[PDB]
């Protein structure tokens, strides 16, 4: 039995350290695509 | 939503007014007490809640596709009309039965 | 073979539909014996 | 929270309704179901329609639908049920009333309870 309510499970990130980090991650990506070149970041798409 | 048209308990003594639907697989019965003259409150929501002010003789189950409100000891101030109150399977905010009329 | 329902029929979160509950006779100690046994099941775990 | 109703009380047949509720110690804006229940002296609380507070989508009952609005005023927190055609079907006791959302875990994941009709009104008495 669940004792009390069905709840589901989760994972918290903080939105501005996500965001510093990425932007840092996007830097260093343009060092080898081009300093003109647009990073987008997407989800995965198809698989298990 | 059919429930049953009334009810005749001796004072003091415990009632169980139960109604029937489909929709009541998905949702839950909010029971509604109405005093012949007087506004209608909630008596009972969702997962067997009793809102604050009303006393602890009123309580109920929503299992199978119907709705029971039992209130033990059943007293002169709880003669009213009850509505077993739900949600239509559509989305629809409204299902309302017919009323029990409860006399004591 | 399980027969399974929902374990919180009237739910409106994201875990509608995800917890089942289901009845299935497994094993015992003794091989003449069957037992029934209720448990809850996450959807992903459970074919139809 | 209080809720207050007024409007022309006697009509005419085949003359236009319209009913205002006005709240004391709330804000319409939040994210809460208005609706409006009709109660003749013979039957019980039949639902008339709703509109969301926060968003302004409605619902109507079927039966009534192609001849009743319900609209709501930002502004100055009120609410009108504009209803057409009144005949004599419509000699009831009108109210309005909200709903309140109740929580038990994480809002943006649906752990939320409904409870339909947490505060109502005094209503008024139409004739037609
Ligand atoms: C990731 O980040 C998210 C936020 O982005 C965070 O979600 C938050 O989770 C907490 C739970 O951990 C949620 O807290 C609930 O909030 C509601 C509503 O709060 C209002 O009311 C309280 C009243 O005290 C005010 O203080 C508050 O300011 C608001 O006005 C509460 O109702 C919840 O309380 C119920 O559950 C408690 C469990 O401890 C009970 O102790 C409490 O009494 C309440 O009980 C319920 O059940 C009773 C059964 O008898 C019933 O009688 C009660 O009436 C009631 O139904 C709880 O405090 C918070 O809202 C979430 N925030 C959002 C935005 O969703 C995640 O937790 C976080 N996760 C991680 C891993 O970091
Ligand atoms: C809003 O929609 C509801 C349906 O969900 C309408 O309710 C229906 O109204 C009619 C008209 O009175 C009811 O018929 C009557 O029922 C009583 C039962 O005691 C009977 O004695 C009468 O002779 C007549 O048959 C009908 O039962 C009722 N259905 C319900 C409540 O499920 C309601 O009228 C609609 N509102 C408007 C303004 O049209
Ligand atoms: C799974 O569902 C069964 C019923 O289909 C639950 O067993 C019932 O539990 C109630 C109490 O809530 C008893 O009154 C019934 O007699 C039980 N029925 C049987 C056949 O035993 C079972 O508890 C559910 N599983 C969980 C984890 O709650
Ligand atoms: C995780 O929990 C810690 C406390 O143990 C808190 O200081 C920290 O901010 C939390 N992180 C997030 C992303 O919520
Ligand atoms: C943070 O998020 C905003 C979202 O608009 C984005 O424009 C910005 O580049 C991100 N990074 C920083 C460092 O602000
Ligand atoms: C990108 O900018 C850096 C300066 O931060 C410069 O050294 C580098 O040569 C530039 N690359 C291109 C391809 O323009
Ligand atoms: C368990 O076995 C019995 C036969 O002894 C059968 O009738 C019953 O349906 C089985 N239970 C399930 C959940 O299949």
């Amino acid at each position: 039995d669940v004792l009390g309510h069905v709840r589901m499970a989760h994972c918290n990130i903080s939105k501005a350290t996500w965001n510093e980090t990425l932007g840092k991650v996007v830097k260093q990506l343009r060092k080898h695509f081009g300093n003109n070149t647009i990073i987008r970041f997407a989800q995965s798409s198809g698989g298990d | 939503l059919t429930q049953e048209p009334a009810l005749s308990v001796a004072l003091g003594h415990t009632v169980s007014m139960t109604c029937q639907g489909d929709s009541l697989e998905t949702y839950y019965v909010n029971w509604f007490q109405q005093r012949p003259g007087q506004v209608p409150v909630l008596v009972v929501y969702g997962n067997n809640y009793r809102p604050s002010g009303i006393p602890e003789r009123f309580s109920g189950s929503w299992s199978g596709n119907t709705g029971t409100l039992t209130i033990t000891a059943a007293q002169v101030e709880d003669e009213a009309d009850y509505y077993c109150n739900s949600w239509d399977s559509s989305g629809t905010h409204l299902l309302f039965g017919g009323g029990t009329r409860l006399t004591v | 073979t399980l027969q399974c329902t929902n374990y919180a029929p009237k739910l409106r979160s994201m875990m509608r539909g995800e917890i089942k509950n289901c009845s299935f006779n497994m094993t015992t100690e003794l091989r003449d014996k069957k037992q029934k046994v209720y448990s809850l099941f996450y959807r992903l775990d459970v074919v139809q | 929270v209080q809720l207050q109703e007024s409007g022309p009380g006697l009509v005419k047949p085949s003359e236009t309704l319209s009913l205002t509720c006005i709240v004391s110690g709330d804000s319409i804006s939040s994210s809460e179901w208005w609706s409006w229940i009709r109660q003749p002296p013979g039957k019980g609380l039949e639902w008339i329609g709703n509109i969301g507070g926060s968003s302004g989508s409605t619902y109507y009952n079927a039966s009534l639908k192609s001849r009743v609005t319900i609209s709501k005023d930002t502004s100055k927190n009120q609410f009108s049920l504009e209803l057409k055609s009144v005949t004599a079907a419509d000699t009831a006791v009108y109210y309005c009333a909200r709903s309140s959302i109740t929580i038990f875990g994480v809002v943006v994941l649906g752990e939320v309870e409904d409870k339909p009709l947490d505060v109502w009104g005094r209503g008024v008495l139409v004739t037609v």
